[PDB]
RNA sequence: AGCUUUGCGCAGUGGCAGUAUCGUAGCCAAUGAGGUCUAUCCGAGGCGCGAUUAUUGCUAAUU
C-alpha cells in the first residue's frame, strides 16, 4: 500500500541543492514554490513526487655553418685518436680510472640557507655558480670556496644557472655572463660585476626548469612546462623557435658540442632529439618509464645519456639510433647526468639518494661512488679542466671533488 | 671578567647601530632600510639577552642585602629599579618615594613588610658601586631599547604593513622585539603568540583571576582591551589567531597594500560585534494546564531501580512510627520534635536492629563524575 | 588552476594515498590537524611529515610550513583541496595543514616511510 | 677521536670548509654517531652559522 | 576522489538508519502486516515475565523460554553464516589484492648474496616471490648471486624486507628501480658457474647490466 | 597458509547508569572550539533554541 511507496521514497535520491530541486521540479511542471514551502519542503515534495512517479632560418643556417665544420673536425679528431696506438689508448684509460677511484671531497661549503638546485663551473674552471631556493644566484671561486660576488637573483626558486661559454675567457665581465631560471618561468641575464640582472626574458607565462646556451653562445635554449621548449637568440633579443613536442611538462635541454643537434627530455618520459639546422625531430628517445630529469650530449657526439625516475640512466647511441645501454644508477630519483666535457672519459650521474657515481662512458661500469652529503643531489657539473667535480644538494652545501 | 668585558662591546655595537637608525630616520623623512630593520630586531634581542644577564648578576650581587625581593619583585626592570631606589639602606623612607611609581601598592607594602626583618647583612662599599653601576647601565640599556622599539614603531607600515592595522604599530613592535624578528614571529604558533609578552606576575594574598594570568601584549592592545572584561579572552585568542595570520602573510612581503589586514580586522570586528549582539527575544513558556486524565507508563528495568531507590525503606518505614504513650528522651538539641520514631526503642517489635539499605546510597551526578575525572 | 607557490603538489593517485593515510594516523591517534598544531609538531621535531592544502587563501599562512620542514628535515606536501584535507583528518571544517606524528612501534611506521619516500623524490 | 681531532686541527688551521670536508666524511663511515654529529653542530655553531 | 566521514557524521548516518527501521517495523505492526513482539526472556526473567505460568508448568515454560532462546542464538549464526566469504571466495579476494596492476609499470629489484646454499634459502625465496607475483631470475656464483625481483611496489617491499630481516656472508640490495615492461619469468635458480654464460643469460632477458653492476660491486667489495 | 592491528557495519551475550538523551535550511569553529592547574603550554566542538515520563515505543491490567 502507500507504506510501500512511503519505503520507495526513502531509498530515492534527491538532490540537496535548492536550485537543482527548484529546477526539477519546474521540469516535472509542478508549481517551484507552494505557500510557506521552505528548500526542505521542497525537498519533501519533490521526493514525494518521485516516490508516485624568417629569423629562423637565418638562425637555422647560421647555426649550420657554425656546426658543420666543428662536426667535420670531430670526425677527423676521432679519426686520429683511432690512429693513435690502442696501448696508449688503454694507458690513459687506466690511468683516468685510478685518478678517478682516488676523488675525496675537497671541501663543503654551505651556499646559502637553502637548498641549492644547480651549480655550474665556468668556462676557465675558477669560478662556480650555485642556484638557489631562496631567489639568490651565489658566484663561488673553484680552487677555494668563498663568496666573491652574489646576485639578487630572482623572487622564487631558482632553477638552474648556466655561465656562457664564452664567460670568464674572451667576452667581459660586464657584458652577459650567466643566464637563470627560476620557478615562476622568469629569466634574467647576469653580468660578473653587477649583481642585478643585466636583461629580463620574458614570455614563460609558467615555470621554466633550465636554461642552458648554445655552444656558440648566441641561442639561449628554456624548457617550460608549457610542454614546450623555447630557443632565445642573443644577437636578436628575441626568442626563436617554441616548439611543441612534447606531450608533458618539459623539464632538461641538452646541446651537442658541434652544434648541430638539441635534445630535450622532459616529464614526457620520452625524448626527443631536434635539429637545430632544419626544426624537425630527428631521434625520439623512448624506453625510460617516468619524468626523465636529466640529459647531456656526450662530448664523443654520437653518445646520449638520459636520467629519469627508473633509478636508471640509459645511453642512447645517435650512429644507430638507438639505446645501447641502460645504467641502473642510484636507489632514487636520478637528476644530474653529465660526461667528461673534453671526452668521453667517465660518465658523471646525481640523484635523490644523496649521493653521486661515476661510469666509464665506453663501458658503463662504476669506478667511484661520491658518497657524502645529507640531502638530494640535485645539479652537478664538471669543470672544463675535467678534475673538478661540483655536486649541489637539498643539505644546502655544495661539495667539491679532486683526485688526491 | 665575561659579562663585564662583553658589556662594553655590546655598548659599541649598540652605539654604532643606533647612530645608524637614527642616519636613517633622518634620511627617510645599497643599504637598503630592510636591512637597517633587520639589524634593528637583532639589537632587541641582544639586548635583551644582554639585560637578563646583568639582572641575574644584580639579583645575585644585591641577595646578600635583601635576599627576599627577587620573590616579591619578579619583573626584570621592576627588581633594577628597585633595588637602585632601595640600594643599601632599606629603611631609608624610599617606600614612599618614587617606589609608588615602580610597583603596584600592594606590592610595596608586602616589600617593606618583607624588609622589617629582611635578616639580611650590609654591603660592602666596592658592592654598593658595582651595584649601581649595573644598574645604571640596565637603564641605559633599556633606554636604548626604548629608542630601538620607537623607531620600529615609526616604520612598521612597511615590514609589517598588514599586521599593523590589526593591533597597531605599538603592539606590533612589542610583539616583534619579544618574538626576535618577523620571520621568528611567523614561525610561531598562535597560541604562543597571544602568551607574548607575558609576565608570572606574584600574586600577594589574591587569587590567580584578580591578577590576569597568562595575558600579553596582545590581551593588553586597544582592540582587545576595549571589550568587556567577560569576553577579554576569546577577544585576546581571535586577535592573537588573526595576527598570527598577518604576521605569516607580512613575512613572505605580500599584500603589501594591507587588504589582508583590512580583511583580517574586518572579521574581528565583526566577531566582536557578534558577541556583543543584544539576546534575542525568548518565548515565556506559560504553566502546563491541570490534568486528571489517566496516563500509561512504562515497567520494567528502570522502574524498577526508580522504585527501589524512591520507595519506602525498612529503616524509614520503622522511623515513621512512633510509639504511644511511650514518651522518650530527646536526642538532638539543635531541632526539638525530631525523633528516630521505633529506631533502636522498645516496642519495635524487632530484636535486630534494621539494616542499611544500599539502594539509597548517595550517589554523584555522571556530569559530575565527569568533571571529577578531569580534575585528576 | 592551482598557486603556483605549492610547486609539490601531488597529483591525484598521490592524493588519495595521502589522504588514507591521513585518515589512518586520525584513527590511530597519531595526527594533528591545523597550521599552528603543524608548527608546533615541527619545533618539537615530532612529525614525520606536513600535509597542507593549496586551496588556503591567501597561501602565504601556510608558506612558512616548507621553511620549518626545511629546517628541521622533515618531506611536505601539498593536496589540492583543503576540504577533502579536513574530511580525511575526521573534522567537517577544512583543513589546511595536518602533521602525522611519530609514535614508536606504531603500525603505520611502514606506510609513513612509504609516504615520505613518494613525497620526497615529488619536489623537482 | 682522530676524526674529531684532525676536525678540530682545520677548524684552527682556517680552511673551516675542510673540516665540514672531513667531518662529513667521518658521519659517512661512522652513521648514527652523536660524538661526530656534536663536533659537526657545534662548528657550525662555533662559526657563527646557527 | 572519495570523501571520508567523520566520527559524529557516523553516528548521525547508523542512528537515523536504526530509527528508520525502528519506525517501519512499528508501522508494519500497527498495520497488521506483523505480528507484535513477544518479551524477550532469558533464564533471569523467565518468572518475571511468567510466573503465573511458570508456577502451573515449570518445565513446559522452560522449554518455552530456552525454545526462544535458541531460536535468538539459531537466527544469530544463520545471519553470520549466510554472509560468510567461501573458502575458494577467501581465496580469490586474497589472490587479487596480492596482484598489483603492473600496467603502469613493473619494479625491479637486484640484490647480491655472498652464499646461497642452502636448499631452505632457495626455497624460501622461490615460494616468497612466487605468492608475491615476483617474477625474476636468480643466478649462482662462487660469490656472485643475483637475485632480480619484478612486481608490485608492495611486494617489493614485502620481499626486500624478506632477505634484510627475516633471512640472513650478507645480503646486499644492488639496485631497487622500475621499468617498463617485465623482462623474467617465475623463480628458476640457474646455476651459473662461469661468468660469461651468466651474463649471456642475463642477455637473453636483455637485462646484463643487472650482472654487471652485481660483479662489479663484489669485485670493489672484494677489493675493500 | 595461518595469525594479528585499525576503522566501519550487522548481530549475539553481559554489565552499568536514567539530573539525561536527542533535534540544529540557528550561530561560531583546526584560517583554532575551549582553557581553574602545566601557559613561548594544552587542541575540539561550543553556544542559542527546541523535544521529554531527564530518549521513545508497544503489551498487559484497572477503564
Amino acid at each position: 500500500a502507500e507504506f510501500e511507496r512511503r519505503k520507495r521514497a526513502r531509498q530515492i535520491n534527491v538532490s540537496t541543492d535548492d536550485s537543482e530541486v527548484k529546477a526539477c521540479l519546474r521540469a516535472l511542471g509542478e508549481p517551484i514554490t507552494l505557500f510557506g514551502e521552505g528548500p526542505a519542503e521542497r525537498r519533501e515534495r519533490l521526493r514525494n513526487i518521485l516516490s508516485v512517479v624568417n629569423s629562423l632560418k637565418v638562425a637555422r643556417l647560421w647555426i649550420a655553418n657554425y656546426s658543420l665544420p666543428r662536426a667535420m673536425k670531430r670526425l677527423e679528431e676521432a679519426r686520429l685518436h683511432k690512429e693513435i696506438p690502442e696501448t696508449t689508448r688503454t694507458s690513459q684509460m687506466q690511468e683516468l680510472h685510478k685518478s678517478l677511484r682516488s676523488l675525496n671531497n675537497f671541501c663543503s661549503q654551505i651556499g646559502d640557507d637553502r637548498p641549492i638546485s644547480y651549480c655550474h663551473f665556468s668556462p676557465n674552471s675558477k669560478m662556480l655558480a650555485t642556484a638557489c631556493w631562496s631567489g639568490l644566484c651565489k658566484l663561488w671561486s673553484v680552487p677555494d670556496c668563498n663568496l666573491l660576488h652574489t646576485l639578487r637573483g630572482h623572487n622564487t626558486n631558482v632553477g638552474a644557472i648556466v655561465f656562457h661559454p664564452k664567460s670568464t675567457v674572451s667576452l667581459d665581465p660586464k657584458d652577459v655572463n650567466l643566464a637563470s631560471c627560476a620557478a615562476d618561468g622568469s629569466v634574467k641575464l647576469w653580468s660578473l660585476d653587477s649583481d642585478e640582472p643585466v636583461a629580463d626574458i620574458e614570455g614563460h607565462t609558467v615555470r621554466v626548469a633550465r636554461v642552458m646556451w648554445h655552444p656558440s653562445g648566441r641561442f639561449l635554449g628554456t624548457t617550460c612546462y608549457d610542454r614546450s621548449w623555447r630557443l632565445w637568440d642573443l644577437e636578436a633579443q628575441e626568442e626563436i623557435l617554441h616548439q611543441e613536442g612534447h606531450s608533458m611538462g618539459v623539464y632538461d635541454i641538452a646541446f651537442h658540442q658541434d652544434g648541430s643537434l638539441a635534445g630535450t627530455g622532459g616529464l614526457d618520459a620520452f625524448g626527443r632529439v631536434w635539429d637545430l639546422r632544419t626544426g624537425r625531430c630527428i631521434m625520439f628517445l623512448e624506453g625510460h618509464l617516468k619524468e626523465i630529469y636529466g640529459i647531456n650530449f656526450s662530448p664523443n657526439g654520437y653518445h646520449i645519456a638520459t636520467g629519469s625516475g627508473d633509478n636508471t640512466c640509459k645511453v642512447w647511441d645517435l650512429r644507430q639510433r638507438r639505446c645501447v645501454y641502460t645504467i641502473p644508477a642510484h636507489q632514487n630519483l636520478v637528476t644530474g647526468v653529465k660526461f667528461e666535457p673534453i671526452h668521453g672519459n667517465f660518465l658523471l650521474t646525481g640523484a635523490y639518494d644523496n649521493t653521486a657515481k661515476i661510469w666509464t662512458h665506453p663501458g658503463w661500469s662504476p669506478l667511484k661512488t661520491l658518497a657524502g652529503h645529507e640531502g638530494k643531489v640535485m645539479g652537478l657539473d664538471i669543470s672544463s679542466d675535467g678534475q673538478l667535480i661540483a655536486t649541489c644538494s637539498y643539505d644546502r652545501t655544495f661539495k667539491l671533488w679532486m683526485a688526491e | 671578567a665575561k659579562l663585564w668585558d662583553s658589556k662594553m662591546f655590546a655598548e659599541i655595537m649598540m652605539k654604532i647601530e643606533e647612530y645608524i637608525s637614527k642616519q636613517a630616520k633622518a634620511s627617510e623623512v645599497a643599504a637598503p632600510e630592510y636591512r637597517v630593520i633587520v639589524d634593528a630586531n637583532n639589537l632587541t634581542v641582544e639586548i635583551e639577552n644582554e639585560l637578563n644577564i646583568i639582572h641575574k648578576f644584580i639579583r645575585d650581587k644585591y641577595s646578600k642585602r635583601f635576599p627576599e625581593l627577587e620573590s616579591l619583585v619578579p619583573n626584570a626592570l621592576d627588581y633594577i629599579r628597585t633595588v637602585k631606589e632601595l640600594g643599601n639602606s632599606l629603611d631609608k623612607c624610599k617606600n614612599n618615594e618614587n617606589l609608588q611609581q615602580i610597583l603596584t601598592n600592594a606590592t610595596i607594602m608586602v616589600v617593606s613588610v618583607t624588609a622589617s626583618t629582611t635578616q639580611g647583612q650590609q654591603l660592602s662599599e666596592e658592592e654598593l658601586e658595582r651595584l649601581e653601576e649595573a644598574c645604571d647601565m640596565a637603564l641605559e640599556l633599556n633606554a636604548s631599547k626604548h629608542r630601538i622599539y620607537e623607531y620600529v614603531e615609526s616604520r612598521m607600515s612597511f615590514i609589517a604593513p598588514n599586521l599593523s592595522i590589526i593591533i597597531g604599530a605599538s603592539t606590533a613592535a612589542k610583539i616583534m622585539g619579544v618574538a626576535g624578528g618577523l620571520t621568528n614571529l611567523s614561525k610561531m604558533p598562535a597560541c604562543n603568540i597571544m602568551l607574548l609578552g607575558a609576565q608570572r606576575k606574584t600574586l600577594s594574598g589574591f587569587s590567580s583571576t584578580s591578577v590576569l594570568p597568562h595575558t600579553g601584549y596582545i590581551y593588553h592592545s586597544d582592540i582587545v582591551q576595549s571589550l568587556p572584561p567577560d569576553l577579554r579572552r576569546k577577544a585576546a585568542r581571535l586577535v592573537a589567531a588573526k595576527c598570527t595570520l598577518a604576521a605569516r602573510v607580512d613575512s613572505f612581503h605580500e599584500s603589501t597594500e594591507g587588504k589582508v589586514g583590512y580583511e583580517l580586522k574586518d572579521e574581528i570586528e565583526r566577531k566582536f560585534d557578534k558577541w556583543q549582539e543584544p539576546p534575542p527575544v525568548k518565548q515565556v513558556k506559560p504553566l502546563p494546564a491541570p490534568l486528571d486524565g489517566q496516563r500509561k507508563k512504562r515497567g520494567g528495568r528502570r522502574y524498577r531501580k526508580m522504585k527501589e531507590r524512591l520507595g519506602l525503606t525498612e529503616i524509614r518505614k520503622q522511623a515513621n512510627r512512633m510509639s504511644f504513650g511511650e514518651i522518650e528522651e530527646d536526642a538532638y538539641q539543635e531541632d526539638l520534635g525530631f525523633s528516630l520514631g521505633h529506631l533502636g526503642k522498645s516496642g519495635s517489635g524487632r530484636v535486630r536492629q534494621t539494616q542499611v539499605n544500599e539502594a539509597t546510597k548517595a550517589r554523584i551526578s555522571k556530569t559530575l563524575q565527569r568533571t571529577l575525572q578531569k580534575q585528576s | 588552476d592551482v598557486n603556483p607557490k605549492a610547486y609539490p603538489l601531488a597529483d591525484a593517485h598521490l592524493t588519495k594515498k595521502l589522504l588514507d593515510l591521513v585518515q589512518q594516523s586520525c584513527n590511530y591517534k597519531q595526527l594533528r590537524k591545523g597550521a599552528n598544531e603543524a608548527t608546533k609538531t615541527l619545533n618539537r621535531g615530532i612529525s614525520e611529515f606536513i600535509v597542507m592544502a593549496a586551496d588556503a587563501e591567501p597561501l602565504e599562512i601556510i608558506l612558512h610550513l616548507p621553511l620549518l620542514c626545511e629546517d628541521k628535515n622533515v618531506p611536505y606536501v601539498f593536496v589540492r583541496s583543503k576540504q577533502a584535507l579536513g574530511r580525511a583528518c575526521g573534522v567537517s571544517r577544512p583543513v589546511i595543514a595536518c602533521s602525522v606524528t611519530i609514535k614508536e612501534g606504531s603500525q603505520l611506521k611502514q606506510q609513513i616511510q612509504s609516504i615520505q619516500q613518494s613525497i620526497e623524490r615529488l619536489l623537482v | 677521536p682522530l676524526w674529531l681531532l684532525l676536525s678540530r686541527l682545520e677548524e684552527k688551521i682556517g680552511q673551516l670548509t675542510r673540516a665540514r670536508a672531513i667531518l662529513e666524511k667521518s658521519r659517512l663511515k661512522n652513521p648514527k654517531n652523536p660524538g661526530l654529529w656534536l663536533e659537526s653542530v657545534r662548528l657550525e655553531y662555533r662559526a657563527g652559522l646557527k | 576522489l572519495g570523501v571520508y566521514l567523520t566520527k559524529k557524521e557516523q553516528k548521525k548516518l547508523r542512528r537515523q538508519t536504526r530509527r528508520e527501521a525502528q519506525k517501519e517495523l512499528q508501522e508494519k505492526v500497527r498495520l497488521g502486516l506483523m505480528p507484535p513482539p513477544e518479551p524477550k526472556v532469558r533464564i533471569s526473567n523467565l518468572m518475571r515475565v511468567l510466573g503465573t505460568e511458570a508456577v502451573q508448568d515449570p518445565t513446559k515454560v522452560e522449554a518455552h523460554v530456552r525454545a526462544q532462546m535458541a531460536k535468538r542464538q539459531k537466527a544469530h549464526e544463520e545471519a553470520n553464516a549466510a554472509r560468510k566469504l567461501t573458502a575458494e571466495q577467501r581465496k580469490v579476494k586474497k589472490i587479487k589484492k596480492l596482484k598489483e596492476d603492473i600496467s603502469q609499470g613493473v619494479h625491479i629489484s637486484v640484490y647480491r648474496v655472498r652464499n646461497l646454499s642452502n636448499p631452505a634459502k632457495k626455497f624460501k625465496i622461490e615460494a616468497n616471490a612466487g605468492q608475491l607475483y615476483l617474477t625474476g631470475v636468480v643466478v649462482l656464483h662462487k660469490d656472485v648471486n643475483v637475485v632480480v625481483v619484478e612486481g608490485g611496489p608492495k611486494a617489493q617491499k614485502k620481499f626486500k624486507r624478506l632477505m634484510l630481516h627475516r633471512i640472513k656472508n650478507k645480503c646486499v640490495l644492488v639496485w631497487e628501480g622500475t621499468a617498463k615492461d617485465r623482462s623474467f619469468g617465475e623463480m628458476k635458480f640457474k646455476q651459473c658457474p662461469t661468468e660469461n654464460m651468466a651474463r649471456e643469460h642475463f642477455k637473453k632477458h636483455g637485462a646484463e647490466h643487472y650482472w654487471d653492476l652485481a660483479l662489479s660491486e663484489s669485485v670493489l667489495e672484494s677489493t675493500d
